[PDB]
RNA sequence: GACAAUGGUAGGAGAGCGUUCUAAGGGCGUUGAAGCAUGAUCGUAAGGACAUGUGGAGCGCUUAGAAGUGAGAAUGCCGGUG
RNA sequence: UAACUUGGGAGUCAGAACAUGGGUGAUAAGGUCCGUGUUCGAAAGGGAAACAGCCCAGACCACCAGCUAAGGUCCCAAAAU
RNA sequence: ACCGAUAGUGAACCAGUACCGUGAGGGAAAGGUGAAAAGCACCCCGGAAGGGGAGUGAAAUAGAACCUGAAACCGUGUGCUUACAAGUAGUCAGAGCCCGUUAAUGGGUGAUGGCGUGCCUUUUGUAGAAUGAACCGGCGAGUUACGAUUUGAUGCAAGGUU
């Protein structure tokens, strides 16, 4: 046995800046996911977190395809007899930008206890004005 | 340093100076092995390739035979009056690499 | 009714965590020089001076 | 002659409490409980020693692919250009490697990529 | 059994009207203190073989014996009277085992009671022995005249 | 350290404990006042079993009370008494009398 | 030699047991089916 | 040193482990037997040793013989305690 | 690579789904009664999200070795965005 | 080559007696200090009970609720661990922290990840909301005698055997 086993003593977690100005959302989430997991990493391990963190700016300029922006909608019970609302994906993006892109990348990770320590490593924001300049970010070009 | 030896049927990376155990062998307790074939020599010198290096051996030395911790295999089916009892121990065969 | 299963010992011990008895306010007497429930009239002499 | 049943049982039913110590509640206590969890667990390690070997494999090649996509290629495709020149390295030790050894690693990318 | 044992006639309790298991009596074998199933009972563990078998058998101790110069043929006793201490000098003078078999023509009472005493010391008759006496025996002694009484018997 | 022992008394000992927990660990003066002016029907009982314990460590031994703390103080089961209360209808319930065996351990701590 | 005594060769043997664990196969039924007649202690019918 | 076999209920066949007693042979015990408690020990399974504490008078081994010889379930029987 | 004869000991006589040739019913039923093959019964492992009967395939034991079947390669989730 | 206190007579104890029934009748539970009573004079707390010293004895964790003293169950102290979490409670992988054994590929605890719907009986088919068990201990079910048949062993053999 010599299979190699990272710690919380030799893992190295960086800052990213991804832009989501002009982009599809699924295809965006579904890259995203991978980093928060540390998947792109050669010294992954599955037991402990890996990622990074990632910073979405201009989620307000994510793109649809077709009429999914009338016939996409969301539901949501409150628990109570006949509480369940509605919202359409097009309404969505013009009041909450923020939550489109952060339900959409939460339901690509790992329903966990782990999972949801890698969920908050995530940040959104409808403009291009981030306050984390003190994190150092770094640019990133999704492949 | 290193490199990639074929034993029993797996691969191991061994350095001058390890310990390693691999599957029972027929030297017997003090003899000297020798690894005739070699998959890979790494590090930062002349590295060379595949299918197997010609030469560049690997010398060890045997310094005991014994015989894995015991293992229990127990098996049974529900409402069938079915069961078994086993005990296995792996021998192996403990060396010490000498040289590259 | 009646209970379906019996109950354990890590369930039992748990609810009889607030069953605690209490410490009685007590100080000690000017005059008796033993102790004193508050407010009330010291056993051992017999004077209050409220 | 009268055979009484003495020192026999006590014995046997000691031997299956011994092997569930450290579980939970009337489970390290009781030998009806006890036993039928001691049961129920010599089933579940055979059945776990065989799953071992597939949760490894699969966590060599997540790591392979990460390292081959370093230098813009695919698992699929350095996997068989690996064949090709019949290198014959398995993938337990190509994961050791890449980890440890880059300047190593990246010779294998170059001759692996040039068999197509 | 369950007849055997004392009282138990009636019926502890209706079959039906109650959360209790059906019985039947008070000894039967599952009760504390009453009633045995299969236990011992008064037999015998005695049988037979043929008659020529039971000459081979003898006749195959009997050599087994002089294949291990076990056999010391004596002239005679002439015990006038019943004397233990003289009785264990002759077997000194002989220098035989601790255990011996001691074997004569006809019964002799002061041969028998000089010998019966000391441990590991058996005698009997030319006509009296078994296979349990001669294998049990270490060494065997017998009289001249009695030995061959004892040939015309097996045969 | 001195100790004492209040062996077969005819009170539960799910009773007995509630006001053991009010003196473990105490001083030998602030634990007498404690069990006095609480009322509790264990109260009198336990607190007769202290001050046998405290006499013990002075007559036997010779410490100063000005020294002498609550090591350890506990409460086991004794043997029950089994008794029966007549229903409705015929039937009978059993009813239990437990026991306890109170025991005060007093040292000074050196 | 009685304590070196030794039988024949292949003229004694072990008598079996049932109802005496799994192990051995002849446990709880003991070799006689599942709710029959045969089953039954007591017997069955006679011989024509 | 070679090739070939080994999922399994109702059932058929074979080889074994342990318990009490008996007959021979050879051995332990107040310088501490049986029983009990604890441990990181050995065998393919049932099981077998060793060390320590408790205990205070009996008990193993070898071959063979004879059986009231093996318990988790029967709304099972009795005792104790939740 | 079996088959047959003589003798010792048995168990079984409540079956189920799928494909296919028919009766019955209404070219209804997870219906019912027969012909033929497979599986379950007495069969673990992988696939069909969960799912005895469907697809692939028959576990003597151990290994942190390799190649394949059904089914698959954007993320949950191993493999072509 | 019978039992050894749930065994052996219902009764090893003063048992056909406690108890039950109008009555004829039915019917238990209860053995063990030590070789020797040598059965704890005396002091202390307490109304007593009980207890701590002293003493007796080889031993009082042998003090009459008295040989040995298992499990269920009830308590006290402590090393590791736990208050964002969906758990047939285990198994495989695995950091940190505390220890050091019948000496060997060591022992205890368990942040986090993968997999996983108890057992028995009965059924074509049961995680089943079909049956049974509150828990621990003890007891508790193919046996024996006479006949028949078949196989193995053994002696003798146109004879064999009472």
């Amino acid at each position: 046995r010599q299979t190699f086993m990272a710690n919380e003593s030799n893992i190295e977690r960086k800052w990213y800046v991804i832009d989501a100005e002009g982009q599809t959302l699924g295809r965006l989430s579904s890259e995203v996911a991978s980093i928060l997991r540390g998947k792109n990493k050669v010294t992954y391990t599955p037991h402990v977190d890996t990622g990074d963190y990632v910073i979405v700016i201009n989620a307000s300029k994510i793109e649809f395809t077709g009429n999914k922006e009338t016939d996409k909608v969301y539901y949501r019970h409150s628990n109570h007899p006949g509480g369940i609302k509605s919202i359409t994906a097009g309404e969505l993006r013009r009041t909450n930008p923020e939550r489109l892109i952060e339900n959409s990348i939460k339901g690509m990770l790992p329903s966990t206890r782990l999972g949801e320590k890698q969920g908050k490593k995530l940040f959104v924001y409808g403009g291009a004005e981030h306050p984390h300049a003190a994190q150092q970010p770094e640019n990133y070009e999704l492949r | 340093m290193f490199a990639i030896i074929e034993t029993g049927g797996k691969q191991i990376k061994v350095e001058e100076g390890q310990e390693i155990f691999v599957e029972k062998l027929d030297v017997n307790e003090g003899d000297t092995f020798t690894f005739d074939k070699v998959l890979f020599v790494g590090g930062d010198s002349v590295k060379v390739g595949a299918p197997t290096v010609e030469g560049a051996t690997v010398t060890a030395t045997v310094n005991k035979q014994g015989r894995g911790k015991k293992i229990t295999v127990f098996t049974y089916k529900r409402r069938k009056n079915s069961k078994r009892k086993k005990g296995h121990r792996q021998p192996y065969t403990k060396l010490t690499i000498d040289k590259i | 009714a009646v209970p379906k299963r019996r109950t354990s010992k890590t369930r039992k011990n748990k609810r009889r965590t607030h069953f605690k008895i209490s410490v009685p306010g007590m100080t000690e007497c000017p005059n008796c020089g033993e102790y004193k429930l508050s407010h009330r009239v010291c056993k051992n002499c017999g004077s209050y001076n409220g | 002659p009268r055979v009484k049943g003495g020192t026999v049982t006590r014995a046997r039913r000691k031997k299956t409490i011994k092997l569930a110590k450290g579980y939970f509640g009337s489970k390290h206590t009781l030998y009806k409980v006890a036993k039928q969890q001691v049961m129920k667990s010599g089933q579940y390690a055979f059945r776990d020693r065989r799953q071992r070997k597939r949760d490894f494999r699969k966590l060599w090649i997540t790591r392979i692919n990460a390292a081959a996509r370093q230098h813009e290629m695919s698992y699929s495709r350095l996997m068989n250009g690996l064949k090709k020149a019949g290198i014959d390295i398995n993938r337990k030790m190509l994961s050791e490697i890449a980890i440890s050894d880059e300047k190593a690693f990246a010779q294998l990318v170059t001759k692996a990529k040039d068999a197509l | 059994n369950r007849s055997a044992v004392s009282g138990g006639g009636r019926k502890p309790w209706k079959q039906k009207g109650t959360g209790r298991a059906r019985q039947g009596t008070i000894r039967a074998p599952q009760w504390r203190g009453g009633g045995i199933v299969f236990g011992p009972t008064p037999r015998s563990y005695a049988y037979k073989m043929p008659k020529k078998m039971r000459r081979l058998a003898l006749r195959s101790a009997l050599s087994f014996k002089v294949q291990e110069n076990g056999l010391t043929v004596v002239d005679a006793f002439n015990f006038e009277a019943p004397k233990t201490k003289e009785f264990k000098n002759v077997l000194s003078t002989l220098e035989q085992p601790k255990k011996v078999l001691v074997v004569t023509e006809n019964e002799d009472v002061n041969v028998e009671l000089s010998a019966r005493n000391i441990p590991g010391v058996q005698v009997t008759t030319a006509q009296g022995l078994n296979v349990l006496d001669i294998t049990n025996a270490d060494s065997l002694v017998i009289t001249e005249a009695a030995a061959k009484k004892v040939e015309e018997v097996l045969g | 350290e001195a100790k004492a022992v209040a062996r077969t008394i005819r009170i539960a000992p799910r009773k007995v404990r509630l006001v053991l927990d009010l003196i473990r660990g105490k001083n030998a003066a602030e634990a007498i006042a404690i069990l006095k002016l609480t009322n509790k029907a264990s109260s009198p009982v336990i607190e007769k079993v202290l001050m046998s314990a405290l006499a013990n460590a002075e007559h036997n031994y010779d410490m100063n009370t000005d020294e002498l703390v609550v090591k350890e103080a506990y409460a086991n089961e004794g043997p029950t008494l089994k008794r029966f209360r007549p229903r409705a209808q015929g039937r009978a319930s059993a009813i239990n009398k437990r026991t306890s065996h109170i025991t005060i351990v007093v040292s000074d701590a050196k | 030699k009685l304590h070196e005594l030794k039988p024949a060769e292949g003229s004694r043997k072990e008598r079996n047991r049932v109802g005496r664990g799994v192990a051995t196969g002849n446990g709880k039924t003991s070799g006689r089916g599942h709710k029959g007649q045969k089953a039954r202690s007591g017997g069955g019918v006679r011989p024509g």
